[PDB]
C-alpha cells in the first residue's frame, strides 16, 4: 500500500546513503555495521549476488519492493528447513529434544541469547513435552 | 506407560522401516521366507515333484501370509512414531503409500486364493520381493552410473554391435555353404551374438578354416567390446563408493543448518523496516549457504576454500603493507 | 516475422544437430525405427519369414525414407542458424558435410530401389546407422582410451597369446593320439582360442586325463589373461570419466578468453611504436596464457598454483623482512 | 651357548609364523606338497590309476607327515621368542592355538591311517591347506571390501535377478511348445541362469525364432548385470590396494607412541594432587590423540591439517595486527 | 661426410632399437610378416593345405630371413651411435646382447634348414617373436601389478579354490548314481573347474535337481570369485596407468640432476682440508637430493612440500614476532 | 623500409634504456611502468619466454624487427579466438548478443572503458542487429 | 575418603581460581602455565573435551572426584599400550633392545630427562638383560 | 698417513669450533658461513644425517677420517651420474652437445663461473667436437 511503500522507500533510503538510487557493497556494509554486525566481503557479495536481480551489481528500489513484497508463503523453503532439521535429527522420526535443542542451537551458527531461546520454546514447544516437532512450527513459520 | 509403549514402537519401526544395523538380519530372514516360496513355486511346476511340492507350499503359504499379516499390522503400529503417521488420519496416510496398499493387496490375494491361481502366486512372490527395495534406489543408483558413462557405454555398445554384424557377416560368407549352422544370416548373426557374449552354446559354431580364421580374428576383439561394459560399470560403481565414502567424512551440513535455521526465525522474528530488510537478505543469504552446502559438497570445495584463504591472504598482507608504509612517514 | 521463425529454426536446428537434453528422445525413436529395419531385413533372409517380412518391410521402408527426407530438408532449412550455412552458398557447403551427402545418397538409393538389392539394403541401414555418430566421436574416445593403455594392453595381449601357444601345444601333444579333436596344431589352437576366450563351445575339449590337467592348470591363467583387457579397458573408461568429471568444474576458460579478446582488439586497436610493441607483446601473453589454459586444464594446475603463492608469500615476507630491518635504524 | 641358539630360533620363528620376505618360499614348497596330496587324492578315485596313484600317495603321505610333524616341532621351539610363549607354560599356551591344536589332530590323524579314511584323507588336506591363512586374513579382506560395495552388489544382485527370471520366463512362453529343452518353468530358469552368468553349457538353447529374439534382446543386458559384480569387487580391491599403498607412507604414528608412553609413565609416576590431576588430564590427552591416529589414518588429515595452520594463521596475524594497533599510538 | 651418414645411421638406430614416435610402425610391418610366418606354419600342419601352405611358406620363409638379416646388419652399423658401441669392440659387445646373439642363430639356422625341422621354424618363429619385448618390459610390469596386489589376487584364489572343491562335491555325491558325467570326482572337479571359469564345454552338466540347485546357488558365487582376478588386474594397469600419467608432468629431475652434476665436479675440484670436507659433505648431499628425487616421485612429495612450508611459516613469523618484541622497547 | 627500420630501432632504444643492445626483465618492467601499466613477475618472465627466440633471456634489435615484421595474416589466430568464443557463446551456434556483450566483456579480462565499448560495437555491429557475429569480425581482424 | 575427597577439592580449587564451581580454559591454561609446561589452544580444548561429561564445556568437583576415582586397573590401557609397542618393536617378536629404547624414547613425543630415563630402566629393565620386554612392565603398570 | 691424519685433526677442530669433539650444526653453519656460502635449516639437518653414522646427531674425528678416507673408486656414483646424465641427455644415445651443455649447466643447479665453464670444457671437451661424451668422462671422474 502506499504507507508500506513509503516506509519500504525510507528503508531503502536508510540503505541508500548516497542517495542516487544505487546501492553498492560500500553503503550497505556501513549502514549494516552501524547497526551492529559486522560483515564480511564474501557476506556483502553474496547479498549483492542474491539481490541483484538486473545484472549490473547493484540494485534499484523496485528490486528492493519485489523482495518485501515475498510473503511467508511462496518463500518455498519447507523442503530445505526439513531436510536441515532432518540432518539436526539424529533419530530421524521427526522429532527434536528439548534438551539437545538447547545444547546444540544455542551454541552454533548465529548464536542466540537467552531471550532468544525462550522464545523458541514458547513458540515451539507448544505441548511442553519436550521432543519438540517441527513439521507444525515450519507450517505456523509459512504462515 | 506411554513412554515404554514409544520405545517398544520407535524400536519397532526401525527395525521394520529403513533398518540401520542388525535389523538387516530379521529382513534377511524374511527374504529368506519369500525366497523359498520362490524355489516351491518352480518345483510346483514339476509334474514330478508337483505333489510334493505343493503339499509343502500350501503349509508354507500358510506361514508367509501371517508373518506378512503381523509385519504389516505390526507396521502400521509402529507408524504411530513419525509425525505425519499420526492418529486416524496420519495412520491412513501411512496406510496410502504404494508399498503398503501393494502389502494389504498382495495379503488379501494370497488370503483369496489359499481359500488355478498359480500365476497369481508367483507374480505375488515377485512383488514381495520387489517391495523390499521401497524407494528405488537400485533403481536410482544404476541410473546416475549408467548416466555417468552414458558416452562410453554408448560407444562400447556401437563398436560391439558393428564388430558383431560384420564378423557374422563374414562368416556367414566363410561358412554358407559348406556349414548347415549358417543356414541363413540369422543364424549368423545368433551364432555371433552367443560368442562374442562368450556365451558359446556350441549349436552353432565355423568349421571352414577360412570361416575359423575369421571367427578367431573377430572374437579376439568382440569378446573384449562385449565384456567392455561390465568393467565400466565396475569401475564407476567401485569409483562412486570411494567418492561417497570419502565425501561423508567432513560432515559440513551442521554449522549451515544452524545458520539457516537462526536466520529464518529472526527473519521471522524506517528503520525498523530497514533492519527487516537486512534480516531478509541475510535470509536469502542463509538459503544460498545452506544450498552451496548441498550440491558441491566434494573434495574440490577444499581447493576453493583454499582460494579463498589464498586470496584473503594477499589482501591480509596488504593491509599489513599498508600499516608498514605509515612507518615510513612517522 | 523473422523472430518467431529464427527461434522455430534455432530449435529445430539444436533437436537436429547435436543435441543436449530431451532432444535425445527424438533421436531415440529415430534409431528405434532404423533398428527396426535391421530386424525386419534380417527376417527377410529367411525362406519361411520371407513373405511377412518382406510385405512389412516395403511398408517400413517407405516410412523410414519418407522421415529420412523429411528430417533431411528440415535439417538444411534449420541450418540457417549457423553463419557460416547462410544463404545460397552457405547452405550447400552445409550439403557439402560427409555425412549430408551420405544422407542424401542412401535417400535417393532407397528411393530407386524402392520404385535385387537386398544387399544394398543392408549397407544403407548400416550407413544411416553409423550417421549417428556424425563425428567420429566414439572411435575417438576408445582410440584415446587404447593409448592411454597401449602398454599394458599390449603385455596382456602378449602374455595372453603366449600362453594360448603353449596350452594349445601341449594340449596337442596330451590329445594327438587319444582324441579326434585334436587332429592337428590347428585344431588344437582353435580349442585353446575358444577356452581361453571362456567362449567353450564344447566341439572341442581334452579327455585324456594328461591334457585335462594341462588345460586345467592352464586355463587357469589364460581366462584370466585374456579377460584382462576388458577389465583395463573399462577401468581406464571409468577413470577418465571421474577426471573429466571433476574438471569440468572449475571451468577457468572465462577470464583468460576475456583476456585474450581484449589484447587482441588492443594489439589490433618514437613512443607510439613502442606502445606498439607493448601490446604486441601483451598479445603474444594473452595467446600463451590462452594455451597454456587448454592444454593442463587439470587438478595438477591447483599444485602449481599453491607453489606460486608458496614463492608469493617468501618473496613478500622478504619486503616485509627488509622493512623491519629499516626500523632497526629508525 | 644362549645368544647364537636364540638368533637361530628366532629365524625359524620368523620363517614358520607370519614371513615377510624370502620366507614365503618355503611356504610355497610346502604348498607344493599338500597340493599335490590334492592332486594324488583326486587321481586315487580313478579306477584305471587307483593302484599307482595309491602307491605314489602311500610315499607322498609318509613324506608330508614327516615334514608336518618335523615343522611342528620346529615351530614350538622357535616359538620361545614370544614372551607369552615362554617356558612349559608358555608354550603349553601357544599349542592351545586353533591352528596348532588342529595341526596335531591332523597329524595323528595321518599317523593313525596310514598305520577305509579316504574321506578323513580329503578333509584333512583340505584343513591342512586351510591352515595356510591362520588368521582369516582372506576372509576379513573379501569381508570388508564387501561391505564397503554391499548396496553396489545388492543392486546388481536384485536387477540380475529380475532379469533372470523374466527373460526365463519369456523365453519359457516363447519355446514351451516347439522346445523339448524347455519342458517346465525350471528348465527355462537353468537355461537363464546358464547364459545370463555366460557358462553356456548347450543343454538347453532356444530354437524359435521368437524365442531367439528374445533371448538376445534379454541376455545382452543379463550377461553384464550378471558380470558386475566381478568388475565391482575388481575394482574394490584395486582402490583399497591404492589407498593402502598411499596411506602407508607418512607412518604417523610414531610420535604419537612415544608421547602417550611418556604420558603413562609420568601419569604413573594440596599442590602435588593438582600436578596428579594435570597428569591424568595429560594421559587422556595422550590416549585422544593416539586413538586419533588409529582411525582416520587417510590422506583427508591433511586437509585437516592445513584446515588448523589455516585458523592458526589467521590467529596470528591478529596478534600481529594487535601489535601494529599499538604503534599506531606509540 | 660424416655428418650426414651420422644422422642417417641416427635415424636408422632410433627406428630399429628403442622406438618413440611413428617408427612403431615400421615394427609393426615387421611384426605382420613374423605373424604371417605363424599362420602359415599352422596351415603346414593340416594334410589337406600342407603343398600349397608349404609352397608358399618357402618363399615367405624366404623373405623373412632376407629382411631380419639385412635388419640386423643394419642395425649393427646404427649401433655406432652408443658410445658403448664404438670401433671394433664396441660393436662386437654390441652383438655380444642376448637378443643380438639370438638374432643371429635364429637367421643362421633359417638359413641351414631352407638349404625335417617344423619344430625348429616353430620354435624360432615363436623367438623373433618374443625377441620384440627385447627388455622383459611385459614382464616386469606384470610383475610389478601382480606384486602389488599379491594379497587380493591370493585371497581370491583362495576362494575360488575353496568354491570349486567345495561345490565340484557336493555336485558330485547329488550326481554320482544318475549321472554318467560324474563317474568319479576327478569328472566332477573337470566340470566345477570348466563352469565356474564360464568355459561351460557341456561335456558335462548335472541333471538331477538337487544337483543342479546345487551347481546353481554355486555358480552364482564361483563365477564371480573366478572373474575377480581379471578384474583386479584390470584395476590395478589402469591405476598405475593413471598414476605414471600425473607423474610425468613435474619432472623435477633436472634441477637435482644438475646440483648433482656441479658438486660431483666441485668435490672433485688446515683451510683447504676443511673446504674440500666442505665439498665432499656437500656432494653427500646431492647424492641424498637425487636419490630422494628418484624413490618418491609421487604426488605425496606435494604434502610434504606444503608441510615444509608450513613448518617454515611458524618460523618465519617467529622472527616477525621477535622483531616487534624489540619494538615494545623502542 | 627504412623508416619503418628507424622507428623499430627507437621503440627499442626506448625500452633498452641502458643502450647495450640487451633488453632484460627490468627495463621492459620500469618503461611499461613508466607508460602506465602495472606489470608483475610472472607476467614479465612471460613476456620474455616468449619474445627470446636466442637461448639467453635476452632480445636485440633483429628479434624486435622479425617480431614486429609479423602481419595480421600470418598470426595463426583465428582458431584461437574462434574456440575462444564459441566458450563465451552460451548457445554455440556462432552469434553473440549485444547486451550479453555489454555485461560480460567489459566486465572481465583487461576491463576496457566505454570508448572501447563503443568502438567495438562500431566495427562488429556493423548491422546494427544486436546478435553480433564475430567470424567477420575475426575475418577483418585478421585483415 | 574424607582425607582424599578434601585433598581432591584443594586440588580443583588450585585449578579453579575463579571460585565459582565452573573450571574454563582460561584457568586450567593459566595454572598449568604456572606450573611450567606451556599448552595450546587445540590441546586445552583437547583436555575440555576428554573431561566435559557434562556437555556445558566446563567442569565441577563431581567430574574430578570420578576422573581421579579411576585406578590403573580399569584404564583399559593395555591393548593400546601393546599395539604403541609394537609400532616401537621394529621385529615384532616383543622385545625392546637398551639401546633402542635410550636412543628413540627420549628423543621423541614428551621429551625426558637423564633421571627419568634412568628410572625407567630402574622399573623396566629388572633382569639386566639389555632386550626390555614391556608385557611385565605394562602388567605391574596396570597394578 | 701422519700428515693426512693430522691435516684432516686440523680441519675438524676448524670445523670444531667449541673443542670438545662433537661438530653440531651451529659450528658447521657458522664455519662454511665464513666461508661464503649460506646455508639451510634442512641441509645442516641434510648433512647431519648423511654423515651421522653413529646415532647421537654429532661427529667425531674418526667418522671424518673414514669419511675422508673415501676414494673416488668407491663412491659407487657411476649408475647415479649415468641416470643424471641420461636425464640430461634428451636424445638418450650417450652424447651432450656443448651448446646445450653450456646453456643448461651453467643456468641451473650450483650455478658455475666463466672460469668453471672452461675448466669443465677442457677437461670433457679432449677431442673438441662439441658433442661431448660423458662416460669417459665420468670414467676418469672415478679415477
Ligand atoms: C544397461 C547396461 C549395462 C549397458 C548399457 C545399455 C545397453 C543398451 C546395454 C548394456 C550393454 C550391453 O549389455 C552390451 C553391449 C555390447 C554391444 C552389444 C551389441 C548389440 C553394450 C552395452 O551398452
Ligand atoms: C582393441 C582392444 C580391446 C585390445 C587391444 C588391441 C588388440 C590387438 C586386442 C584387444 C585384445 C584382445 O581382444 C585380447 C587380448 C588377449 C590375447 C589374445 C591372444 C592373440 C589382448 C588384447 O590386447
Ligand atoms: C560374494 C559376491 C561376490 C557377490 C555378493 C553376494 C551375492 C549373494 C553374490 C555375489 C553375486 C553374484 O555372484 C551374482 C550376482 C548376479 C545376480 C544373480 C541372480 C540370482 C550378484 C551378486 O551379488
Ligand atoms: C597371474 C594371475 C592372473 C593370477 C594370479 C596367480 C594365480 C595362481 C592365478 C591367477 C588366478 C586365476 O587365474 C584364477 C583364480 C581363481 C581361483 C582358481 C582356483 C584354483 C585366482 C588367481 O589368482
Amino acid at each position: 500500500t502506499e504507507e508500506q511503500i513509503a516506509e519500504f522507500k525510507e528503508a531503502f533510503s536508510l540503505f541508500d546513503k548516497d542517495g542516487d538510487g544505487t546501492i553498492t557493497t560500500k553503503e550497505l556494509g556501513t549502514v549494516m555495521r552501524s547497526l551492529g554486525q559486522n560483515p564480511t566481503e564474501a557476506e556483502l557479495q553474496d547479498m549483492i549476488n542474491e539481490v541483484d536481480a538486473d545484472g549490473n551489481g547493484t540494485i534499484d528500489f523496485p528490486e528492493f519492493l519485489t523482495m518485501m513484497a515475498r510473503k511467508m508463503k511462496d518463500t518455498d523453503s519447507e523442503e530445505e528447513i526439513r531436510e536441515a532439521f532432518r540432518v539436526f535429527d539424529k533419530d530421524g522420526n521427526g522429532y527434536i529434544s528439548a534438551a539437545e535443542l538447547r545444547h546444540v542451537m544455542t551454541n552454533l551458527g548465529e548464536k542466540l541469547t537467552d531471550e532468544e531461546v525462550d522464545e523458541m520454546i514458547r513458540e515451539a514447544d507448544i505441548d511442553g513435552d519436550g521432543q519438540v516437532n517441527y513439521e507444525e512450527f515450519v507450517q505456523m513459520m509459512t504462515a | 506407560r506411554n513412554a515404554f509403549y514409544r520405545k517398544l514402537q520407535n524400536f519397532l519401526y526401525n527395525v521394520l522401516e529403513r533398518p540401520r544395523g542388525w535389523a538387516f538380519i530379521y529382513h534377511a530372514y524374511v527374504f529368506l521366507l519369500v525366497a523359498s516360496c520362490l524355489v516351491l513355486s518352480v518345483f510346483s511346476t514339476i509334474k514330478e515333484y508337483e505333489k510334493s511340492s505343493e503339499g509343502a507350499l500350501y503349509i508354507l503359504e500358510i506361514v508367509t501370509i501371517v508373518v506378512f499379516g503381523v509385519e504389516y499390522f505390526v507396521r502400521i503400529w509402529a507408524a504411530g512414531c513419525c509425525c505425519r503417521y499420526r492418529g486416524w488420519r496420519g495412520r491412513l496416510k501411512f496406510a496410502r503409500k504404494p508399498f503398503c496398499v501393494i502389502d494389504i493387496m498382495v495379503l488379501i490375494a494370497s488370503i483369496a486364493v489359499l481359500a488355478s491361481a498359480l500365476r497369481s502366486l508367483r507374480f505375488l512372490q515377485i512383488l514381495r520381493m520387489i517391495r523390499m527395495d521401497r524407494r528405488g534406489g537400485t533403481w536410482k543408483l544404476l541410473g546416475s552410473v549408467v548416466y555417468a558413462h552414458s558416452k562410453e557405454l554408448v560407444t562400447a555398445w556401437y563398436i560391439g554391435f558393428l564388430c558383431l554384424i560384420l564378423a557374422s557377416f563374414l562368416v556367414y560368407l566363410a561358412e554358407k555353404g559348406e556349414n548347415d549352422h549358417f543356414d541363413t544370416y540369422a543364424d549368423a548373426l545368433w551364432w555371433g551374438l552367443i560368442t562374442l557374449t562368450t556365451i558359446g552354446y556350441g549349436d552353432k559354431y565355423p568349421q571352414t578354416w577360412n570361416g575359423r580364421l575369421l571367427a578367431a580374428t573377430f572374437t579376439l576383439i568382440g569378446v573384449s567390446f562385449f565384456a567392455l561394459p561390465a568393467g565400466i560399470l565396475g569401475s564407476g560403481f567401485a569409483l562412486k563408493v570411494q567418492e561417497q565414502h570419502r565425501q561423508k567424512h567432513f560432515e559440513k551440513r551442521r554449522n549451515p543448518a544452524a545458520g539457516l535455521i537462526q536466520s529464518a526465525w529472526r527473519f521471522y522474528a524506517g528503520l525498523k523496516v530497514s533492519i527487516r530488510a537486512v534480516c531478509v537478505m541475510r535470509f536469502l543469504v542463509s538459503k544460498r549457504k545452506f544450498k552451496e552446502s548441498l550440491r558441491p559438497y566434494d573434495v574440490m570445495d577444499v581447493i576453493e576454500q583454499y582460494s579463498a584463504g589464498h586470496l584473503d591472504m594477499l589482501s591480509r598482507i596488504k593491509s599489513l603493507q599498508s600499516r608498514v608504509d605509515q612507518i615510513v612517514g612517522r
